[PDB]
C-alpha cells in the first residue's frame, strides 16, 4: 500500500479614548465576574492584620471582602496587562520586577 | 433527488484597512502577532508562495532578536499550575467578618435613635436582600433592552392601557 | 502568633491572574514583588477606607466606603455602587 | 542534509511570505504526530468572550509507546472580533500590535488505542460515537463520554466496540450519513467491510461482518458513503480501479459500476456536500480525477499539479465548487470549479494550470491528513508527520477578489 | 420624546457623575458640562440635527483638577461654571475670548474650605451665593463675588450628599446621610427645620441610612419655590419599606405633602426643569400635586430608572428605564426644556429628546417671583 515510517520524540503610556468615534460597549466589566479567583481565607487574615495594625475595635463586612477583593483583581490584571505591553514595547516575553516597578511608575503611584 | 440519480446511474479607519490576521507558530519564541496586513506586492501571489519579494521585507530571522529567553520562565505554557489548590480553616470569632456579626458589632459600637424591634427587621431585611443577590449571581451576562414610555396624559383617553398601569404603579400617595 | 501571614497569598493564585491578565511568560521571582505591590495597595485602600468610616462617626467599614477609598485611590468599582 | 537544507529554506521563505497570504495561522507541535485529524460540527462561543471554541479529533504514531486516540480543544478569535481598533505602529503603518491575546490550543480527552490510529472519523449525527483502525485486524469504536478523559494507568485499551470482518490492517473508514449505524472499512485483505452498529445490544462488545465486497483484486485504498444517495457508495484501489457499490445488489461480488482509473494506483476520494453526480479521486500519477455520475466512461476533468502520489483529497462544506489536496509534496493545494477553461497569459502558467487555486507549502514533510472546518469559512487544519498541525486559512482577497 | 443612548466617548469610559446646561441661553444651540472620574471635565455642545436626534459634539476640555470631579452646575447666567473636585476644592471658570480645544476655559476663581470629598454644587437664585457639600460632614457658603468663605454649618452626624437654594432666596435645603433633613434659613443662618422621623401612630425614620448603594442623595428645589423634593425616601406601610421620593410644599416642611413611591431601585437625584407650561385640561379632583395658575415639569432619576413627573398629574407621564447596567448619578435639564441628560456611573450618559409643544405651551411671560 503506502510506505510508512519511523516518528521521532518531540520535546502613549496613558491611552485615553479620543472624545470622538470611540463606539466601545464592552459588557462584561459592566457587572460583577463573582470570580474569587483567591482563597477567602489568607486574604481576611491579611485585612485583618492590616485593620489591626492601623487600630483596634474594628469589624469590617462580607460585602466589604468581596468589594476588596474585586478592586485587586481588578488592579492587579491592569497592572499585569501593563507589564505585558511593557514587556512587548522592550522586546522580551518574561516580566520581571523592574517592569513591575515601571508599570507602576507609569501608572504614578510609584 | 435519489430516485433521479438512481435512474441517471443505470488615526485612519477600519473599513480602508481590511480584516485583521492572525499568525502564531508554536516553535517560535516570538510572540503571536495579531494584526492587519495592507502591504501589496505582486510578487507573493498564492500561486507561487515562494517568490522572493524585493522592496518589501527582509528575508531574514526575527524571533531569534525579538525573543531570546534563556531565562527561568517557570513554564507557565499549560499543563501545570491551573489544577494546583490549597485550602485550610480560617478563624473569624476574634474581629467577626461575618453579616450577623458585623451588624451586632455596627450595633454594639454604634448607638443611635433607632429601637431594637426596627434594627432586628433591619438587619433581617438586609440578610435577605443578601441572600437574594447570592441567588442572583447565577445571571452571569445579560443585555439590556431599553425601556421607554412615551409622554401620555390624562387628557388623552385611547392611549395603551399597559402603560397606564404601569404608571399607575408609580402613582402619588399624598400624606394627611 | 498572628505575624506570619505574609506569604499567605498562594502562588496559584498568581499565576491564575497571570492567566486572566494576558501574560504568558512569569520569571521566578516576581511573586514577592506582586504581593508586596498588593499589600501596598490593600493598607492604602484601607487606610482611606479607613479615615472615611472615622469621618462618618461609624465603627464598621462597610461596602460604601470601601467604594469612596477607591474612588478616592483613583480606580472605580463595578456592582457595588 | 542538503534535501533537510532546503526544505528549511523554503520553510522560512513560507514564514517570511505568510502574512501577505495568510488570514488565520495557528501552528501547534503535538507530542506524537497524527495519522488523521478532523473537525466537529459543535462549536463553543461563549458570552460575554471575543473568541471562539472548536473541537479536533487526531490520532498518534508510536512505534514502542501507548497511542492514544486524541480529542483536543482549539480557540480561534471571534468574527465580530476580526474589525477591532487596538493601536497603530509608525514604523509598519498598520493596526498591527504583537500583543499577547490569541488563541491556543488544548488537549482535552486521550484514550488508549491498541496500535497506531490509521483513521479516525466521527459518525456524523453524534460525535459520542469515533471509529478508529487499527494494525490488528478489528476495528475499534470509542465514546469520550463512557470513557475517562484522561487516559487510564491500565495499559491495554478498553473500546467501546471491536467490530471484526477483516484479516489485517487498513487505511480506509468512512460513516453514512444518512443511516445510522453504518460503517465502511477497507484493508489489505482485498475486502471491504460494511458494518451496521444501531442493532448492537446495550452489553455487546464484538460486532460481526455484515456485508464483505471481494470485487477488486488488489489493495482497497479507501471507500466513502454517497453524501446524498442512501444505498449508493463509492471506492477506490490500487488496481487503478474505481467502484461503485449498491448496497441492494443481491450480489457482493458483481460490482453494480466498475471503471478503470488512472494508469497509477489511487489513494482515496471524496463526494460533494451539495452536489450528489461529482466525485473527486486522487491517484499517483501526479492528477486527481473528476467524475461524473451520468456517465463514468469518461472523465469531467484531470487536475494536474503534484509532481507525485497524492494522498488525500477533500471538498469544501462551504462551498460547492471548491476541492482541496494533498500529497507526499508537502503541498496542500486548494482548486476551483469557476476558473476551469480561463485562458491566462503564460506568467500565471509557468507555476501551473489556472485550474489551481491556491498552494499550501508550510509543512516539513508529507501531510499526513487534512479536514475543513464545517462552521468557519476557509479554516483548514493539516497535520503532517513531524507533528505538526497547522490550522490555517488563506488570504480573503484571494477567494472574494 | 425619544431616548438615545451615547456610544460616544465622554470621559473615556471613566464614570460620569454629574451635568448641567446653559440656563442663560434660550437658543436651540445647548453648551453642556460632564464631570468625571479622570481628572477631566468635558464641555459638549449639544443640538437637534435633520432627524431630531440628540448628537453631542466635543468643545472643550478642563485638566487643573488633580483628583476626580463628582459634581458640575452652572449659573443661572450660565457665564460662570462651579467645578467640585475630590481634592477639597471648589473652581468657578469663566469663558474668555488647543489642538484638540475649541474654546479654552480659564480659572477665575478657587475656594477652598475643605478637607475632603465634595459631592454637591447649587447655586442661589442671582448667582451671587454658593452652597456645597463635602464629605466633611458641613453645609458650606460662599459669597461667588467676594470669593470668602462666609458660612459653616457641622450639625450634621454623616456624609451630606445634596444642598439646594430656594429660589425664592429664603431657604437653604440640605440632607445628610445619617436619615435627616434639614432646612436652614438665610438672615437666621441656623437650622429652621429638623425633620428626620414622620409618625403615621408608630414613627420611622424616613430617608435611607448608609447601606445604600447610591453614591449621592442630590435634591434641588422646583424653580417656583413651592415645592421640595427629597429622593432616597423610605416608607414604611406595614413591616416592609419601599423606595419613593417625598414632595414638601411650603406650607408645612415637617409633614411631607405626599410620596412618590419608586420601588425596587432607589431614588437618589431630583432636578425640575426650568420652563413653565399652562394648565393641562384635566378632570378637576385631587390627582395633581399641587394646584396652581400654572404648571411646571420635573424628574426624579432612580438606582436605574428616570421618571418625569409633571405638577397637575399624580404618576409620572414619562419613564425610561433598562437603559444602563450601573447606578445612575446625575440628571439636568436643557434651558428650553427640550433636552434631558440622563449620567450614570458606568461611563456613558444619554439624551431624552422633546419635540416642541410636546410638553405643553410655556407660558409668554414668566410669572415673578416674590424674593
Amino acid at each position: 500500500a503506502r510506505t510508512k515510517q519511523t516518528a521521532r520524540k518531540s520535546t502613549k503610556k496613558p491611552h485615553r479614548y479620543r472624545p470622538g468615534t470611540v463606539a466601545l460597549r464592552e459588557i462584561r466589566r459592566y457587572q460583577k465576574s463573582t470570580e474569587l479567583l483567591i482563597r477567602k481565607l489568607p486574604f481576611q487574615r491579611l485585612v485583618r492584620e492590616i485593620a489591626q495594625d492601623f487600630k483596634t475595635d474594628l469589624r469590617f463586612q462580607s460585602s466589604a471582602v468581596m468589594a476588596l477583593q474585586e478592586a485587586c483583581e481588578a488592579y492587579l490584571v491592569g497592572l499585569f496587562e501593563d507589564t505585558n505591553l511593557c514587556a512587548i514595547h522592550a522586546k522580551r516575553v518574561t516580566i520581571m520586577p523592574k517592569d513591575i516597578q515601571l508599570a507602576r511608575r507609569i501608572r504614578g503611584e510609584r | 433527488l435519489c430516485s433521479q440519480l438512481d435512474q441517471l446511474l443505470q488615526v485612519p479607519e477600519r473599513r480602508k484597512f481590511g480584516r485583521m490576521k492572525l499568525l502564531q507558530f508554536c516553535e517560535n519564541h516570538r510572540p503571536a502577532y495579531w494584526g492587519t496586513w495592507n502591504k501589496k506586492t505582486a510578487l507573493i501571489r498564492a500561486r507561487d508562495p515562494w517568490a522572493q519579494d524585493t522592496k518589501l521585507l527582509d528575508y531574514e530571522v526575527d524571533s531569534d532578536e525579538e525573543w531570546e529567553e534563556e531565562e527561568p520562565g517557570e513554564s507557565l505554557s499549560h499543563s501545570e499550575g491551573d489544577d494546583d489548590d490549597d485550602m485550610g480553616e480560617d478563624e473569624d470569632e476574634d474581629d467577626g467578618f461575618f453579616v450577623p456579626h458585623g451588624y451586632l458589632s455596627e450595633d454594639e459600637g454604634v448607638t443611635e435613635e433607632c429601637a431594637d424591634p426596627e434594627n432586628h427587621k433591619v438587619r433581617q431585611k438586609l440578610k435577605a436582600k443578601e441572600w437574594d443577590e447570592f441567588l442572583a449571581k447565577g445571571k452571569r451576562f445579560r443585555v439590556l433592552q431599553p425601556v421607554k414610555i412615551g409622554c401620555v396624559w390624562a387628557a388623552d383617553r385611547d392611549c395603551a392601557g399597559d402603560d397606564l398601569k404601569v404608571l399607575q404603579q408609580f402613582a402619588a400617595c399624598f400624606l394627611e | 502568633v498572628l505575624r506570619d501571614n505574609i506569604q499567605g497569598i498562594t502562588k496559584p493564585a498568581i499565576r491564575r491572574l497571570a492567566r486572566r491578565g494576558g501574560v504568558k511568560r512569569i520569571s521566578g521571582l516576581i511573586y514577592e514583588e506582586t504581593r508586596g505591590v498588593l499589600k501596598v495597595f490593600l493598607e492604602n485602600v484601607i487606610r482611606d477606607a479607613v479615615t472615611y468610616t472615622e469621618h462618618a462617626k461609624r465603627k464598621t467599614v462597610t461596602a460604601m466606603d470601601v467604594v469612596y477609598a477607591l474612588k478616592r485611590q483613583g480606580r472605580t468599582l463595578y456592582g457595588f455602587g | 542534509a542538503v534535501e533537510e537544507r532546503v526544505i528549511n529554506e523554503e520553510y522560512k521563505i513560507w514564514k517570511k511570505n505568510t502574512p501577505f497570504l495568510y488570514d488565520l495561522v495557528m501552528t501547534h507541535a503535538l507530542e506524537w504526530p497524527s495519522l488523521t485529524a478532523q473537525w466537529l460540527p459543535d462549536v463553543t462561543r461563549p458570552e460575554g468572550k471575543d473568541f471562539s471554541i472548536h473541537r479536533l479529533v487526531l490520532g498518534t504514531h508510536t512505534s514502542d509507546e501507548q497511542n492514544h486516540l486524541v480529542i483536543a480543544s482549539v480557540q480561534l478569535p471571534n468574527d465580530d472580533a476580526q474589525f477591532d481598533a487596538s493601536h497603530y505602529d509608525s514604523e509598519k503603518g498598520e493596526f498591527g500590535g504583537f500583543g499577547s491575546v490569541s488563541g491556543k490550543i488544548e488537549i482535552e480527552i486521550k484514550i488508549n488505542h491498541e496500535g497506531e490510529v490509521n483513521r479516525a472519523r466521527y459518525m456524523p449525527q453524534n460525535p459520542c460515537i469515533i471509529a478508529t483502525k487499527t494494525p490488528s485486524s478489528d476495528v475499534l469504536v470509542f465514546d469520550y463520554t463512557k470513557h475517562p478523559s484522561k487516559p487510564d494507568p491500565s495499559g491495554e485499551c478498553n473500546p467501546d466496540l471491536r467490530l471484526r470482518g477483516h484479516q489485517k490492517e487498513g487505511y480506509g473508514l468512512s460513516w453514512n450519513p444518512n443511516l445510522s449505524g453504518h460503517l465502511l472499512s477497507a484493508s489489505d485483505d482485498h475486502t471491504i467491510c460494511l458494518w451496521d452498529i444501531s442493532a448492537v445490544p446495550k452489553e455487546g462488545k464484538v460486532v460481526d461482518a455484515k456485508t464483505i465486497f471481494t470485487g477488486h483484486t488488489a489493495v482497497v485504498e479507501d471507500v466513502s458513503w454517497h453524501l446524498l444517495h442512501e444505498s449508493l457508495f463509492g471506492s477506490v484501489a490500487d488496481d487503478q480501479k474505481l467502484m461503485i457499490w449498491d448496497t441492494r445488489s443481491n450480489n457482493t461480488s458483481k460490482p453494480s459500476h466498475s471503471v478503470d482509473a488512472h494508469t497509477a494506483e489511487v489513494n482515496c476520494l471524496s463526494f460533494n456536500p451539495y452536489s450528489e453526480f461529482i466525485l473527486a479521486t486522487g491517484s499517483a500519477d501526479k492528477t486527481v480525477a473528476l467524475w461524473d455520475l451520468r456517465n463514468l466512461k469518461l472523465k469531467l476533468h484531470s487536475f494536474e499539479s503534484h509532481k507525485d502520489e497524492i494522498f488525500q483529497v477533500q471538498w469544501s462544506p462551504h462551498n460547492e465548487t471548491i476541492l482541496a489536496s494533498s500529497g507526499t509534496d508537502r503541498r496542500l493545494n486548494v482548486w476551483d470549479l469557476s476558473k476551469i477553461g480561463e485562458e491566462q497569459s503564460p506568467e500565471d502558467a509557468e507555476d501551473g494550470p489556472p485550474e489551481l487555486l491556491f498552494i499550501h507549502g508550510g509543512h516539513t514533510a508529507k501531510i499526513s491528513d487534512f479536514s475543513w472546518n464545517p462552521n468557519e469559512p476557509w479554516v483548514i487544519c493539516s497535520v503532517s508527520e513531524d507533528n505538526i498541525m497547522q490550522v490555517w486559512q488563506m488570504a480573503e482577497n484571494i477567494y472574494n477578489d | 420624546m425619544k431616548v438615545i443612548t451615547c456610544e460616544i466617548a465622554w470621559h473615556n469610559k471613566e464614570p460620569v457623575y454629574s451635568l448641567d446646561f446653559q440656563h442663560g441661553t434660550a437658543g436651540r444651540i445647548h453648551r453642556l458640562a460632564s464631570a468625571g472620574v479622570d481628572t477631566n471635565v468635558r464641555i459638549w455642545k449639544v443640538e437637534k440635527g435633520p432627524d431630531g436626534k440628540a448628537i453631542v459634539e466635543f468643545l472643550s476640555n478642563l485638566a487643573r483638577h488633580t483628583k476626580a470631579v463628582n459634581v458640575v452646575r452652572f449659573s443661572p447666567t450660565g457665564e460662570i461654571l462651579a467645578s467640585g473636585g475630590d481634592d477639597a476644592v471648589i473652581l468657578l471658570w469663566k469663558v474668555n475670548d488647543a489642538q484638540l480645544n475649541k474654546e479654552n476655559w480659564t480659572v477665575v476663581k478657587t475656594l477652598r474650605g475643605h478637607l475632603e470629598d465634595v459631592y454637591d454644587i447649587c447655586w442661589a437664585t442671582d448667582g451671587n451665593l454658593m452652597a456645597s457639600a463635602s464629605v466633611d460632614n458641613t453645609a458650606i457658603i460662599w459669597d461667588v463675588s467676594k470669593g470668602q468663605k462666609i458660612s459653616i454649618f457641622n450639625e450634621h452626624k454623616s456624609y451630606v450628599q445634596g444642598v439646594t437654594w430656594d429660589p425664592l432666596g429664603q431657604y437653604v435645603a440640605t440632607l445628610s446621610c445619617d436619615r435627616v433633613l434639614r432646612v436652614y434659613s438665610i438672615q437666621k443662618k441656623r437650622v429652621a427645620f429638623n425633620v428626620s422621623k414622620m409618625l403615621s401612630a408608630r414613627s420611622y425614620r424616613m430617608f435611607h441610612d448608609d447601606s445604600m448603594k447610591s453614591f449621592f442623595r442630590r435634591l434641588s428645589f422646583t424653580p417656583d419655590g413651592s415645592l421640595l423634593l427629597t429622593p432616597a425616601g423610605c416608607v414604611e406601610s406595614g413591616e416592609n419599606v419601599m423606595n419613593t421620593t417625598y414632595v414638601f410644599s411650603r406650607k408645612n416642611l415637617k409633614r411631607p405633602i405626599a410620596h412618590l413611591p419608586c420601588p425596587g431601585k432607589a431614588t437618589l437625584a431630583v432636578r425640575c426643569c426650568p420652563v413653565y407650561f399652562e394648565l393641562r385640561p384635566v378632570v378637576e379632583t385631587g390627582v395633581e400635586l399641587m394646584s396652581l395658575p400654572y404648571r411646571l415639569v420635573f424628574a426624579v432619576a432612580s438606582e436605574d430608572s428616570v421618571l418625569l413627573y409633571d405638577t397637575q398629574q399624580s404618576f409620572p407621564f414619562g419613564y425610561v428605564s433598562n437603559i444602563h447596567y450601573h447606578t445612575l448619578s446625575d440628571i439636568s435639564w436643557s434651558s428650553d426644556g427640550a433636552f434631558l441628560a440622563i449620567s450614570s456611573t458606568d461611563g456613558y450618559c444619554s439624551f431624552v429628546t422633546f419635540e416642541k409643544d410636546e410638553l405643553g405651551i410655556p407660558l409668554k411671560e414668566k410669572p415673578v417671583l416674590n424674593m
